DNA sequence: GTACGCGCTGTCCCCCGCGTTTAAACCGCCAAGGGGATTACTCCCTAGTCTCCAGGCACGTCTCAGATATATACATCCTG
DNA sequence: CAGGATGTATATATCTGAGACGTGCCTGGAGACTAGGGAGTAATCCCCTTGGCGGTTTAAACGCGGGGGACAGCGCGTAC
């Protein structure tokens, strides 16, 4: 018992959207789990400070945007920011 | 004012193999968007 | 009559062999013994999961490997082909580890 | 007789051919003979550092059993994160 | 009635509800905006997609059906822009990249 | 545009090349017209060793220029 | 050192002298006490 | 002349005289000590922050700080400082 | 003589000076290039993030505290200038 | 100063530089080079020389974890 | 046996002063724009209920994953 | 300076069976649906400090040369 969370299912889904026909071993799932669990904090912690400096109290997108501009090196930043911008401005249009 | 001759004498003396980058990974800049 | 290979040629095959596989390189039971040995001095009467020891190993090995590689570059810098403790002690200091 | 068979000189449990294997994986060709003690000490220092904090955590959580998470945290604190053990 | 997933309303796959829970309970700030968890989840999804895709080709080129760590290693270490992001991580069961110095080869 | 490639053996060769051609492509042309492998060649001009990734326009080379090629063996 | 310094046993540096800029002033570091003694008495 | 700032300068100075009752201190060094204190305070705090969340408590206690020290200060300083803090508490307990 | 792309502003004797305080004795002729590039690289890697902070704060002038932060980022803390 | 103002041209134009910050930039940019040269020196010595050559710098950086 | 290690050498290429050319400093003057404080407000995110469905757990298989067995090219290291 | 013999490689066949993939079930947490009140937010104004400037002056940079010593090359013994 004592349920645990994970990201397995979502990983598998995303996998199916690129090589729709390729399996994934067990451990190589646990890895890709831990990896997300890492990057998540490595961004959220940074954004926390970044807000705390200018003495705000809320976290919004804008900083997450900046915070990304700091960690991801170069072209990955160029892409990810476009991705975010897009995949939010849609959502706000249709709640 | 450029010591090309001196650097070429250095090329003749040192004369050792050198290592550098090989491939162009522009695909990470490309298909990544289409991913 | 009996065939004997050129000196140092076996290695050139050893490398291309090992740089491919992925499994461990040290037999467990002595390693586990060693760990349990050191552990006493901090709080004796301990008890371990299995995977914990596996982890400890995994890291140790990855460390030593990465260390040797740079040791090698050092050794080349001085136009040798072997290695010597004086080499390790260089990298282990430039890194800032034993700084 | 219950426990506490304190063993000594297990560092010699690291055979020379073992270290040969590692070095090979590293990519070295010719090897001196003194190294077989250099590494035997280097590795020990490295271990000690981790195992200390490893213990420290459990101790704080006051159990008698060193889980894996513990080691993960330790290895992280020193800037050597390790994937694949339930981060 | 007939509720809808926020992810749908975003058109993604990551559990935006789950994320937005995590931020509140992580002491990351005092109060969380609305748009953030969206933006975050999008970034995560993009990243993991990129890496998985690369690994897929990696393993196929070895002519196998599934994906195992050794692939992931051989996947990251070959793309620098990734490789920097993972300067200090260690993938168990990872091996190394095949490599040999230029000098130690025979004369020809 | 034409260039002059003077070699250490007293031979100065002409190539067909554009300012947008890279030094890797120029070395490929050296291979195709002389059989000299591109991994063995190192071209010199304007007090610098020519970089394969850059083009002729990047070095600001004019027409009728006389470049220097040294045979540098890597490997073996 | 045998009469005033060693007889000045304590965590304080209250040790006395005629003409010191600091006088009857405590200090939590006896090392600095003996240091000031070596400076002054010569 | 408004919008007061803060510092530790007062306390630096106070504890100074308790050691070298004849010594002065420039401004730059004052600022440096200030920054240094700020650094260390944060380090130790942030550490204990995780230490709780691991065991999923919700309040920082002394016991937290105790170990968290043992993970930052190398060796000797740790053994000294823990003694110190242990003492300083005990008194405060009885001495309300 | 005014045409000077500021990278040239790093005079060779200057480099020699730092080299001394390090503790080097003799010096080849080429280093006066390596340094000019290395310094350059190191610089962008910091001025970029400094800029970024200023931007996100909607400001228009590079406060010291920014540069400090950016320096703590790379793993190079710096005492004294505030913080 | 003329240097940094030049490099700052790219990431944005028309910026202003609070004076003191330039001092910090300078200062930190120097303690870097010092420690660098130090290690280059140890490197070169290890090869039984007395003078330092660019390959020393390159090796030093590589081991340090900057170039690769 | 080969890689090392020691010694001999024949350089040419940095150090070391010397004139001389200069850009840095400092000193002063000046303008403004942008940063920093102050005000009125609003609308967005927190809180609280009610609910119902996505997600975790336990099974059960079949596979195709993989394993294993078998068999041929090829790259050394010798000979004339 | 080229062939022959070689142990290595490499492939191809068999099983064989643990364990990725579904598959149901059940439920607690995510979502719809409610007010409220303060964090941000425009809007404001008023320094000020940062560029920007124009003379000295002067030490620091610069170019020259010359020479001497560090080095890269080469050769030879040997012991690990
Ligand atoms: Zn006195």
């Amino acid at each position: 018992k004592t349920r645990k969370e994970s990201y397995a299912i979502y990983v598998y889904k995303v996998l199916k959207q690129v090589h729709p026909d390729t399996g994934i071993s067990s451990k190589a799932m646990s890895i890709m789990n831990s990896f997300v669990n890492d990057v998540f904090e490595r961004i959220a912690g940074e954004a926390s400070r970044l807000a705390h400096y200018n003495k705000r109290s809320t976290i919004t997108s804008r900083e997450i945007q900046t915070a990304v501009r700091l960690l991801l090196p170069g072209e990955l930043a160029k892409h990810a920011v476009s991705e975010g911008t897009k995949a939010v401005t849609k959502y706000t249009s249709a709640k | 004012p450029w010591s090309e001759e001196r650097v070429v004498r250095k090329v003749l003396y040192l004369s050792l193999k050198e290592f550098k980058n090989s491939q162009k990974r522009q695909h990470a800049e490309g298909i990544a968007g289409s991913l | 009559k009996p065939h004997r290979y050129r000196p140092g040629t076996v290695a050139l095959r050893e490398i291309r062999r090992y740089q491919k596989s992925t499994e461990l390189l040290i037999r467990k039971l002595p390693f586990q013994r060693l760990v349990r040995e050191i552990a006493q001095d901090f709080k004796t009467d301990l008890r371990f999961q299995s995977s914990a020891v596996m982890a400890l190993q995994e890291a140790s090995e990855a460390y030593l490997v990465g260390l040797f590689e740079d040791t090698n570059l050092c050794a080349i810098h001085a136009k040798r082909v072997t290695i010597m403790p004086k080499d390790i002690q260089l990298a282990r200091r430039i890194r800032g580890e034993r700084a | 007789k219950r426990h506490r068979k304190v063993l000594r000189d297990n560092i010699q449990g690291i055979t020379k051919p073992a270290i040969r294997r590692l070095a090979r994986r590293g990519g070295v060709k010719r090897i001196s003979g003194l190294i077989y003690e250099e590494t035997r000490g280097v590795l020990k220092v490295f271990l000690e550092n981790v195992i200390r904090d490893a213990v420290t955590y459990t101790e704080h959580a006051k159990r008698k059993t060193v889980t894996a998470m513990d080691v993960v945290y330790a290895l992280k604190r020193q800037g050597r994160t390790l994937y694949g053990f339930g981060g | 009635a007939k509720a809808k997933t926020r992810s749908s309303r975003a058109g993604l796959q990551f559990p935006v509800g789950r994320v937005h829970r995590l931020l509140r309970k992580g002491n990351y700030a005092e109060r969380v905006g609305a748009g953030a968890p969206v933006y975050l989840a999008a970034v995560l999804e993009y990243l993991t997609a990129e890496i998985l895709e690369l690994a897929g080709n990696a393993a196929r080129d070895n002519k196998k059906t599934r994906i195992i760590p050794r692939h992931l290693q051989l996947a990251v270490r070959n793309d620098e822009e990734l490789n920097k992001l993972l300067g200090r991580v260690t993938i168990a069961q990872g091996g190394v990249l095949p490599n040999i110095q230029s000098v130690l080869l025979p004369k020809c | 545009m034409q260039i002059f490639v003077k070699t250490l053996t007293g031979k100065t060769i002409t190539l067909e090349v554009e300012p947008s051609d890279t030094i890797e492509n120029v070395k490929a042309k050296i291979q195709d017209k002389e059989g000299i492998p591109p991994d063995q060649q190192r071209l010199i001009f304007a007090g610098k060793q020519l970089e394969d990734g850059r083009t002729l326009s990047d070095y600001n080379i004019q027409k009728e220029s006389t470049l220097h090629l040294v045979l540098r063996l890597r490997g073996c | 050192r045998s009469i005033h310094v060693d007889g000045q046993r304590g965590g304080v540096f209250v040790c006395l002298w005629k003409g010191c800029k600091v006088y009857n002033t405590p200090s939590t570091s006896q090392s600095w006490l003996q240091r000031h003694m070596l400076t002054h008495s010569g």
